């Protein structure tokens, strides 16, 4: 659910979600580490998560867009730095 | 299997004038030959290779021929001038792999179990490379079948040996690299590089765009290696990231502010040791 | 007096001239003193009380104070003021480099190889 | 101190209630951009000779 940027969360956010208190939640994603489910790294001392890997899954044709839109404004970029550094080294060989 | 094939440009010519003298006589659209080669370790090479006459009809995609004898006798013909050549796959010159490939690699797999197909583009337009190398094997998934033949890309290099070094080298007259340093290090490296990433981005939009309005067959595959790629990307806002890039960039151009101090000592002392030697020689002529 | 901070003394000798009145220009040297103190005191503070702006400012209690703070607006009352910097916009960026720097670097490049 | 203050000399604060001015300390400056000019500065020069 949450985007790539900003994908700490906390210990009572999944105590209040998977309806536990908070001293079994180590446990639980040491267990979805263990498995492989997902992928990164836990701190102790200020209740914090660090998520980083989550396995990929089916999804409907709505929803692809956004990937054709993110690509629609990635190639821009490489269009963008290809004329400009061919148009400011030009005389460097014609 | 197989890590690496490698090309010399001695195949390459026999296709171009093989299509050359076989499409002159009709309107044929692809044709198909025979290579020969050598192993070592998991590296194949390829040196040289032979036509065959082959049949097939645009009416439909089941309907072909191939001839069995003139192979045989020629692979034996060809056994009596280099014995150390070998049977190793085939090579069709079409645009892009069709159906028929799989049952005529099924049909020559009995010559060779590892049998690779090389495709050659005889019109290239780009500065990518003409030839595109797969290799047979059986794919499983969840449904459908137990297990599907599907090919597999390998990587494909153009080599070189002495002999044809040189008289590539005296066939390339007119075509020549200007200089060797700054220039080809950055022109050959760097912007063909943004030109080949921004032709691939391409091609995938145009596949992308073909589904959830067109054909629409949603396959989940490339919607996973979507995913991976679109997870993959770093981020570069990050404090840690821009103070080592930093640190590093300082670090490095000091050494480049020495050799700059270095190229103007040894200038001014070419200099002062032209004038001298040649204020000396007025005096002579009297 | 004026080239540097020191203000009281500009004040002082403006109740003091020996030539003639000349006060057409003392007004306006006080109206503009006036606002660049109040746009100095907006920076490197967090708080201050509120008669001790009457006192830098040079009037006392007229009622003018608030219609000045309503001039140069402020934020809260309680006999307080508050201001807020950030000043962080230049640092954390690396993107704004990226080009002038591979500017510069095909510079270098440029005028290292080629024949003069 | 204000006037030095403002035009960018200094980079200190002071309390007006209190009295004492408390001086702001940052120093990192290899991690600063600068390094960067003061040496394209130099080769440019080198270069142009």
């Amino acid at each position: 659910t949450r985007p790539a940027n900003h994908r700490q969360l906390t210990f009572e956010e999944i105590a209040k979600s998977a309806k536990i208190t908070v001293n079994e939640v180590e446990l639980l994603v040491m267990k979805a580490l263990s498995v492989g489910l997902v992928k990164g790294s836990i701190d102790e001392v200020d209740k914090r998560v660090h998520m980083t890997w989550v396995q990929p899954r089916v999804l409907d044709l709505q929803q692809i867009k956004g990937m054709k839109d993110r690509l629609e404004f990635w190639c821009t970029d490489v269009k963008s730095m290809e004329m400009l550094v061919e148009h400011q080294a030009h005389d460097i060989l014609t | 299997a197989v890590q690496k094939v490698v090309v010399h440009p001695l195949v390459l010519l026999s296709v171009v004038d093989h299509f050359n003298r076989i499409g002159k006589v009709g309107n044929q659209k692809r044709v198909v030959g025979v290579l020969l080669g050598s192993w070592q370790k998991k590296v194949l090479d390829v040196s040289n290779s032979f036509a065959v006459p082959f049949d097939e009809d645009d009416k439909d995609d089941s309907v072909w021929f191939l001839d069995h004898d003139y192979l045989e006798n020629m692979y034996g013909m060809f056994k009596k001038v280099n014995a150390r050549e070998r049977i190793v796959g085939w090579y069709h010159t079409g645009p892009k792999l069709h159906k028929n490939d799989i049952a005529i690699n099924e049909l020559m797999k009995r010559y060779c179990p590892n049998s690779v197909l090389v495709i050659i583009d005889v019109k290239p337009k780009d500065l990518g490379l003409p030839t595109e190398a797969y290799i047979s094997v059986e794919e499983v998934h969840d449904d459908g079948t137990p297990t599907s033949k599907t090919f597999e890309h390998v990587t494909s290099e153009i080599g070189a040996e002495e002999a044809e070094e040189v008289g590539v080298e005296h066939l390339l007259r007119d075509i020549k690299d200007t200089t060797v340093g700054t220039l080809s290090q950055r022109i050959t490296n760097q912007v063909h590089g943004l030109k080949g990433l921004n032709s691939k981005l391409l091609d995938i939009r145009s596949y992308l765009e073909k589904v959830a309005t067109g054909k629409l067959p949603i396959n989940h595959q490339i919607i996973y290696q979507l995913q991976d790629v679109f997870n993959l990307l770093p981020d570069v806002s990050l404090q840690e990231f821009v103070k080592a890039f930093y640190l590093k960039t300082n670090d490095q151009m000091v050494v480049v502010y020495l050799a700059s101090l270095i190229r103007s000592v040894v200038a001014l002392h070419n200099l002062i040791n032209n004038k001298i030697a040649n204020r000396d020689a007025e005096k002579k002529e009297g | 007096y004026l080239m540097e901070g020191s203000y009281n003394k500009v004040f002082l000798a403006k109740g003091n001239i020996p030539a003639e009145s000349y006060t057409f220009f003392i007004d306006i040297l006080l109206d503009t003193i006036r606002d660049e103190i109040a746009g100095c005191i907006e920076k490197a503070y967090e708080k201050i009380l509120f008669t001790e702006a009457t006192r830098i400012l040079f009037f006392n209690t007229p009622k003018k104070m608030t219609d000045y703070a309503k001039k140069r607006g402020w934020v809260l009352g309680p006999n307080n003021y508050y201001s807020f910097a950030s000043q962080q916009q230049k640092p954390e960026d690396t993107t704004i480099p990226s080009t002038e720097l591979a500017k510069q670097v095909i510079e270098y490049a440029r005028q290292l190889e080629m024949i003069v | 101190v204000a006037k030095a203050i403002r035009d960018g000399v200094i980079e200190a604060s002071i309390n007006h209630e209190k009295g004492y001015v408390q001086s702001k300390e940052m120093i990192d400056i290899y991690s600063t951009r600068e390094p960067q000019l003061a040496f394209h500065q130099r080769i440019s020069f080198c270069l142009d000779i």
